[PDB]
């Protein structure tokens, strides 16, 4: 096996907790269901990101949510750009797979799909 | 062919914005830059001096360049204008055919 | 052989470049003793998170006088969520292993105890 | 000698940088200036109209031209790109020969 | 194979969104070179780091301008240690390699060649 | 006539006033502008570098050329400076005879 | 004869007084040409309004560079909703027409096309 | 006919955008009321104001919700003189009436009663 | 008739509300006299602007000392372009009149006389 | 001989390197051509001040691009007093000469000449 | 002769321009009396400094209210160190004289007697 | 004799009073011994001064500790050049010499030798 990472985006319309944690779930689970993810055994780690403005709630909370418990949970703030898409959820997964480089699907949901690299 | 770039300099933006829509919109070019933010260093009377300054570009052709140099100077806040211009030696057909159907 | 990220975390009582330096000495020795890592050539690559309010220092200076010269090191600064434990200093670790990702130690220190994910 | 500086006018940093990076990199230029913060005043359609963009000065030979022309239609999103060359009258000997060196 | 991690970083002069994009194309290309890589399938993924003075443009976005249009990109703002190099652009990048840890380069351009671990 | 523009590319704002500040001064030059913030992609030994520079747009002659080449040669802090001389067609009279007067 | 108002907006990418002149003189030139303006006899007053974020000049300024040397010219500045399309110049001009309401025409130009009234 | 400008204000008690939409419509309706206007189509503009701290709505945005889509509407904010009343829209329209000056009614809501010229 | 903007300004050398009414006073009737207008009913609206650093007062206030108490009053901030003149309040009547437009006068006084449009 | 003050001032127009150097070049010039000084060896000190605007570059290294290497510079910051003439570079040479103090003459540039003490 | 510097100080209770223009004359006139210097011709040159705290004036205006008009004067701003004297005037005069640097007698004012070096 | 301006410079770690006061003793004593100054009524006056970062002492306390009771002392705060040398006391010394200006030292110690003028 190799490593190939996975990436996705979310956006959401305020800093609420549960704003937040409701879009990071729906992010996580839908980047697993799209490249086949049954277990968490399979990620090496996880990288969330948020842009300036969203203060209120830790993304990788809601990743215990859905279950990964035994899965590493690291976050970090980005750069705040003028003129970028504000409200961002961006996560990174490593995956331990032998899938190619382009059989990897990525994510992005709400506005985030402006960003979207196609 | 006869397009030629026409470098004139301006003290501010109100004068590279007049001077610009100007040319264009009387087709004495068919566009023009503006660079801003110039230092300028020359020599004025016996001595040297500096000045701010802002760059226009313009994209013209020879024909139209002496009535170019007449609005120009009734235009532009100086006795002596910087008026120059340099040849283009080649470029995108489809472009240069542009400036000559929008100038003149 | 896989990829497994090893996790960590530890506290200081200060913005002291000593105590920053000290402690991410702990807990890189810690997490490495945990998981029996006796080479540095195990590992792909360090990241180093911090909060907000620990500026004096750069965490992976720490992980030089150690000697992990040839790891690659990067670093990042946290998210700012209101009531987050303060003074906190984060490692992700990616271990090229092939232990099992339920048999990887993570190490929390000091302060850093009550964010375990136990 | 056939030197050339060529003028390339592009709509923001990503095109500028895209561009001048696969000019020199393909050895089609020798080395391009990026000059950002121009105001753009032009006859489109009808009527004048304002853009931002930013100019390009490249620093090539005029037998690379009819290349550097094809390559940039292709990378410039525009029907007409602005691409326009200025000949080099005389210059530094070394550079000259540099630019040579380092073009084709 | 395995995964490691390859290193670098440049410094830019300004804020200028040209500048930041053609440094961190300078700095992409040479660490693919420096390490032979002639194809972005091997990158597991790339993150970018930033110093708090550069906010003018996002790093990954050059990375599309060389063509890594299926390698994931992160990116994260640094933190602001005073006495720090200025206007720095560094680039962990993960390498799906069977490459030792110490036959791999690491790059350093610019004035970043201060920082280099030697 | 035989006046041109002369471009020169700088590493820095003291080059930049150095050299512009000498060539008026000495009489090499009558005017020169001087355009910050560029950005600089060419090869450079066996690859593809960025620097920062600025340029300078020198308003000057021919036949002061080959001293404005040495002069720069020595104030500038390269090995092969960029000095290159573009054309000028024509311009304003009164300019053009500005330029000869304080040339030389 | 009775009033009506005229309205239009443009925007612009950067705070640069030559961006904001030649902006200004678009949009100016667009709605008395839109409808039918061959004299600055007809108009009342001019209001020009700006955005938070454009303070390097006047608009109002451009209108005497395209000759409305008679025509009063006043400005304010905006309210800064969060959200709100950045950059926007918008022009309320007072026409001394017969003209019925639905019978003039409004411009917008740029990115302001996206906040028209239709 | 002639122009006359009718004016009004009405306060509100947070800065949300329901609470500034809604205020708003109260008072564009009661103003047109209680002049008599039965169509939009005599109003030649209508220029909204308000105070430093409404800023999460655009007042213009209620009054197409009740319909004045070809009426040009403005807005501006106002001087933060201090003492001044809190949380205030108010609103100048200009009519095109025949109705004296003296005959044309301005409203004042809720606590902007206390500003009201009597 | 029909109707024509008309335009003044005034400069006072300190926020003080005494010299804001004083000044404002000053400036109205002068404008008021410039064309002469006897009445206040021949005024549709008043809208009166003043700079950044002018907020101990609001000009309406002193309409009401002159006795415009029909004329609607609205006010607001301008735009703080550096290098503007300092302490400026502007001020444009909107006058039903059958008056020419280049027969209308116009008022600076103090040192907005270098902002007059000559 | 005995010690002389001289004074000249010179203002720019924006806070950019090539505008410092370059005025400051043109004042000193001008100051040591007024006064005859055909040597820096009478210089005994230069001091340069510059106003609160201007923080690109220092006055005092356009000196050394005029040759005065031996002469000893120093730099201030000046009195941000509100209603100064903005951008503003200043300078007192004192001169080791015995021309009279009513002999010696001083210069100011540009818009500094509306300070000069005549 | 030779040169030798003259100090004192004064404090002012306000940042009132005349407080601040009446307290540099006092220093000023009273430290030519106690040096008896009955001329401006034998000052090579004034330096003014002042605190962070007064900032409504030029002490160096009010050396040209006594008539020192050939004097040259240079004014800068002090280094504001915690526990400083508030409101303090400070001058340096350059005197060309033969008198003992012993025989030069200082002044100090209110309260700034107690930062006299005695 | 005649006089001539002595500089020198130094550099500190941090802003600790015992840090400034140690320094500038250090750099007075060695800019007299370098000019061969014993005594110091052969100086006319002493001004220091010191970048933005430099706030918990006055440089000037430290020159009453070598014994300069008589010797005028001025201070004034710096320009903050952004890349300037941090933490830097700068000091000119007027001397009352006969000493010709090349043959006059100059001492820069610790990080300030980058910036001397050779």
């Amino acid at each position: 096996g190799s490593v190939r990472g996975i990436r996705g985006a979310i956006t959401v319309e305020e800093d609420t907790p549960a704003a937040i944690l409701a879009a990071t779930i729906e992010l996580l689970l839908k980047m697993l269901e799209a490249n086949g993810i049954q277990s968490y055994e399979e990620l090496a780690a996880v990288i969330f990101t948020v842009t300036e403005d969203l203060t209120s709630a830790f993304p990788a909370e809601a990743a215990r949510l859905i279950g990964m418990h035994r899965v590493p949970l690291l976050s970090a703030r980005e750069v705040p750009v003028p003129g970028s898409l504000p409200r961002v959820i961006r996560v990174l997964a490593l995956w331990n797979t032998d899938t190619p480089q382009d059989r990897v699907r990525h994510v992005y949901l709400n506005e985030a799909v402006r960003l979207r690299p196609d | 062919g006869g397009e030629e770039v026409v470098l004139i300099t301006v003290p501010s933006a109100l004068v590279a914005v007049k001077i610009a829509h100007a040319l264009v919109e009387e087709r004495l070019a068919a566009c023009v830059n503006i660079v801003p933010g110039l230092t300028s260093i020359y020599r004025e009377e016996g001595s040297v001096v500096s000045d701010h300054e802002l760059l226009l570009l313009v994209k013209t052709t020879t024909d139209a360049f002496p009535k170019l140099k007449e609005r120009v100077k009734e235009l532009h806040p100086y006795e002596v204008p910087e008026i120059v211009a340099l040849p283009i030696a080649e470029g995108n057909r489809e472009y240069l055919d542009w400036l000559r159907e929008n100038t003149g």
